[PDB]
């Protein structure tokens, strides 16, 4: 495997910018460097291949450069339709080898989540089961902190958290933690807390309730 | 009308061993070579295998030299990738592509293949009550919580199609018992809440299952 | 008696491009090999099998002088057992070969403002040339599993490439005539003595 | 992509030695090559890598590659030699590498008397007439060399129209046949008193007539 | 002995293509390039093209770049020319000749060559004419007499006298080709005039192109 390292790994831009992604070679690979699309949940869209010949359909503000074992790829002006990831592939010698990978996110201005949380149903009550969920909706950037309180007593080990990817109107994320708990432990306690923290919250938002 | 269709993916148990199929149509399939190319869950793409437009020529990767053999039959138009020694790094999403003069230009609709030794179980679904103390005046969330099920693909809608917007479903987690669980949530204006009927329609093929949850308000 | 047309090699007004090099085969002549030697215009004069000053003093079968043109940081390749894209699919000297490999600056004559794109060498091949073959073939190139079918496209080249002079090119990228001189011995071409 | 420039004919006596040049710039930058080809038949290598001949090819055959001129000196000259001579090169310097040749040279050896033309005229067939058509066919036979020139004329004035002259053609004999055709209306014919064929050869001139009846 | 072995002659229409084969004998196939030339009648050599047995491969002159087709068979080994969009000017005879082993480049073995001839004419049979024997074609001992082979086409024509058994004194011309297309030649026989009434002279004519026989007696004005 002739391996290849992407660069950067993540960046956001606004629509209009334009933006540059390195792809390196560990040897020579001549001008044989091919750039991959892919939208999350789709299937990769082949875009340029012989690192600057375009494929047909693609846009010309996708250039490649490039040639031995450093690779660029920029795309002037950039548009709703191209945030994606983005990978490179040598197609110079088998076996062809694919890179790490470049996920490219719009920039957006921050925002704040609306935090919500649902105490277990009882149909999940009667099998034996009790899962706390916390929703964070519609927030930015997508670091965001969830610490669960049982009783004011920090939980640990036992919730698990899930986001989105970013919507395709507002550019936000939505984040899901979900404590698991038997019922035994559930009906032990009283207030569920779950504390929240965000670039966009002046100082940390609790959304608790009483088994009740 | 050019098209690659394939099947075989599912469930197989560790060291097992399952046959992965891309048939075509809509151009002359002898004349084009043909690749194949997987993704695990949020992981990147990994190039697999390549085979001559003639059988002939063949070459791999190289995590799966020895494990996986390629293959097509032209009579029956037909690309195969046959798995063998099965671990929980081949647990991905499988592409089948054609390399053309104008690139990879054509691919398979993928086929998911889960290697482990769970059992195809459907979901429960729970209702994610919206609260009655509602801020007022404001919006108001509730969803559904699909829990344990395997394997994993899952759909979530929201009143048949008609609830489009304001609409997240999350990405399932692989939970700790080899189950797949996920939530799918929905922020509605908390007026509606007594006049608007809300329902979740969840879809398991791997085991047939479709459920229609009632989501109402809850003190 | 006859004397060797060293000077019609040399001084040919047009040289070939490398991947269709030309030899001429000198025979039945008395060559002085210092007129080379003693007048140094030429920036590399590599002989291999024989000493250049002995060349006037020993006689052999046939002389065959191959002439093309190449750039500077490609002369190093026209030697026994070199490898890259000259050595391994245009030019290819043998393990025992005898003869001398000249070459000289030809930047005054070969390139041109706009570039002088006529001169041609070979990208691509199913195998490496042997030594002293030819090839002037154009078949599109398959680098990959699909049949090109002379469509050029992904993984289907034009096997022959320009080179690209133009005068302000750095003196590794500057054009290079190249004189090959190959002595066949087992006395047709003989020094002065 | 460069041209090989010989000259069209050269011509010598028995014994005497000829010499053909093939002309192009730099021409010794490559190596000429020399074909024989004798009538109706296929080139035949006569000399390759400028000097060398091959093997079954007489030595009074040499070749010679001195700048932007090559010459194939043919010695003690025999008749088997009367033939045309090409040269060629392959020439990549140019935009396409191509194999050249050159216009060609024909040896007219010239070791043999100077026969005149014998000529025959016949008038048209009665059948013909009766077909409403009419040939007067002028044969020209045992002559030599190998040139002629021939003219019709309908009472001494030219005709010039209806004329298909064969080009000269060697026979057994190794003097040279011609044939000249003159196609006429029944009327044309008859119209007037006397045609003629008149065949011109070095300075010769042989004239036969034909009336009708 | 090398060898090289092409095919049969060719009459076609403008407009159309022919496709020449050639053989090759005593050597190897795959390890000499096999180059095509071309000679119109009575004119100069014009290489074609080469083509390489071992990779298939070619090389045109542009002249004919799009319209020739160098192609070959490994199995039975011969070598194809594939001219397409024939006119006149593609009349010639058309040669087959392997390039030497020398990059040096000289052609060392042709071919007997293909003649293909390219006319708008339509086979047609020939009209036969006798051209009978005056005393005004006699030297005292010996008259001349003939046959004219008018119009037709293609070549070639065969002529013999009285059963094939007249055979000293024949003297049967090379055909003309004529304004409008056809052929025409003459046969002519030089008899002595003591044998105009005593013996009869007929002359039999062959266009097997046209299956056209035809015999011609040959008496007197
Ligand atoms: C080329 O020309 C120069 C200048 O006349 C001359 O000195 C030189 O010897 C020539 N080359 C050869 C190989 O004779
Ligand atoms: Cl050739
Ligand atoms: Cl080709």
């Amino acid at each position: 495997n002739i391996q290849m390292t992407q660069s950067p790994s993540a960046m956001s831009a606004s629509v209009g910018d334009r933006v540059t992604i390195t792809c390196r070679a560990r040897q020579d690979i001549s001008s044989y460097l091919a750039w991959f699309q892919q939208k999350p949940g789709k299937v990769p869209k082949h875009l340029i291949y012989a690192a600057s010949t375009l494929l047909s359909g693609v846009p010309s503000r996708f250039s490649g450069s490039g040639s031995g074992t450093e690779f660029t790829l920029t795309i002037s002006s950039l548009q709703p339709e191209d945030f994606a990831t983005y990978y490179c592939l040598q197609h110079n010698s088998y076996p062809y080898t694919f890179g790490q990978g470049t996920k490219l996110e719009i920039n957006r201005t921050v925002a704040a989540p609306s935090v919500f949380i649902f105490p277990p149903s009882d149909e999940q009550l009667k099998s034996g089961t009790a899962s706390v969920v916390c929703l964070l909706n519609n927030f930015y950037p997508r670091e965001a902190k969830v610490q669960w309180k049982v009783d004011n007593a920090l939980q640990s080990g036992n919730s698990q958290e899930s986001v989105t990817e970013q919507d395709s109107k507002d550019s936000t994320y939505s984040l899901s933690s979900t404590l698991t708990l038997s019922k035994a432990d559930y009906e032990k306690h009283k207030v569920y807390a779950c504390e929240v923290t965000h670039q966009g919250l002046s100082s940390p938002v609790t959304k608790s309730f009483n088994r009740g | 009308q050019v098209q690659l269709v394939e099947s075989g993916g599912g469930v197989v148990q560790p060291g097992r061993s399952l046959r992965l199929s891309c048939a075509a149509s809509g151009f002359t399939f002898s004349s084009y070579g043909m690749h194949w190319v997987r993704q695990a869950p949020g992981k990147g793409l990994e190039w697999v295998a390549v085979i001559w437009y003639d059988g002939s020529d063949k070459y791999y990767a190289d995590s799966v030299k020895g494990r996986f053999t390629i293959s097509r039959d032209n009579s029956k138009n037909t690309l195969y990738l046959q798995i063998n020694s099965l671990r929980a790094e081949d647990t991905a999403m499988y592409y089948c592509a054609r390399e053309a003069t104008a690139g990879f230009d054509y691919w398979g609709q993928g086929n998911l293949v889960t290697v482990s030794s769970a059992s195809t179980k459907g979901p429960s679904v729970f209702p994610l009550a919206p609260s009655s103390k509602s801020t007022s005046g404001g919006t108001a969330a509730l969803g559904c919580l699909v829990k344990d099920y395997f394997p994993e693909p899952v759909t979530v809608s929201w009143n048949s199609g008609a609830l489009t917007s304001g609409v997240h479903t999350f990405p399932a987690v692989l939970q700790s018992s080899g189950l797949y669980s996920l939530s799918s949530v929905v922020t509605v204006p908390s007026s509606s809440l007594g006049t608007q009927t809300y329902i979740c329609n969840v879809n398991h093929k791997p085991s047939n299952t479709k459920v229609d949850k009632k989501v109402e308000p809850k003190s | 008696t006859n004397l060797c047309p060293f000077g019609e090699v040399f001084n040919a007004t047009r040289f070939a491009s490398v991947y269709a090099w030309n030899r001429k085969r000198i025979s039945n002549c008395v060559a002085d090999y210092s007129v080379l030697y003693n007048s140094a215009s030429f920036s590399t004069f590599k002989c291999y099998g024989v000493s250049p000053t002995k060349l006037n003093d020993l006689c052999f079968t046939n002389v065959y002088a191959d002439s093309f043109v190449i750039r500077g940081d490609e002369v190093r390749q026209i030697a026994p057992g070199q490898t890259g894209k000259i050595a391994d699919y245009n030019y290819k000297l043998p393990d025992d070969f005898t003869g001398c490999v000249i070459a000289w600056n030809s930047n005054n004559l070969d390139s041109k403002v706009g570039g002088n794109y006529n001169y041609l060498y070979r990208l691509f091949r199913k195998s490496n040339l042997k030594p002293f073959e030819r090839d002037i073939s154009t078949e599109i190139y398959q680098a990959g599993s699909t049949p090109c079918n002379g469509v050029e496209g992904f993984n289907c080249y034009f096997p022959l490439q320009s080179y690209g002079f133009q005068p302000t090119n750095g003196v590794g990228y500057q054009p290079y005539r190249v004189v090959v001189l190959s002595f066949e011995l087992l006395a047709t071409v003989c020094g002065p003595k | 992509s460069y041209v090989l420039t010989q000259p069209p004919s050269v011509a010598v006596a028995p014994g005497q030695t000829a010499r053909i040049r093939c002309g192009e710039n730099d021409i010794g930058s490559k190596n000429v090559h020399w074909y024989q080809q004798k009538s109706g038949q296929a080139p035949v290598l006569v000399v390759y890598d400028d000097s060398d001949r091959p093997s079954g090819i007489p030595e009074r055959f040499s070749g010679s590659n001195s700048g932007n001129t090559a010459t194939l000196t043919i010695s003690r000259v025999e008749a088997g030699d009367e033939a045309d001579y090409y040269c060629q090169v392959w020439d990549s310097t140019g935009d396409h590498p191509d194999v050249v040749f050159g216009g060609g040279t024909k040896l007219t050896v010239l070791g043999q008397p100077k026969a005149a033309p014998s000529v025959t005229l016949f008038p048209p067939s009665s059948e013909e007439l009766q077909a409403n058509k009419a040939t007067l066919v002028c044969l020209i036979s045992d002559f030599y060399p190998g040139a002629v020139t021939v003219a019709w004329k309908a009472d001494s004035s030219p005709v010039k129209a209806g004329v298909e002259t064969t080009t000269p053609s060697k026979q057994s004999n190794n003097k040279y046949a011609a044939s000249s055709y003159l196609s006429l209306t029944p009327e044309q014919w008859k119209s007037h008193r006397s045609y003629s064929c008149q065949v011109t050869h070095e300075g010769s001139t042989v004239e036969k007539t034909v009336a009708p009846t």
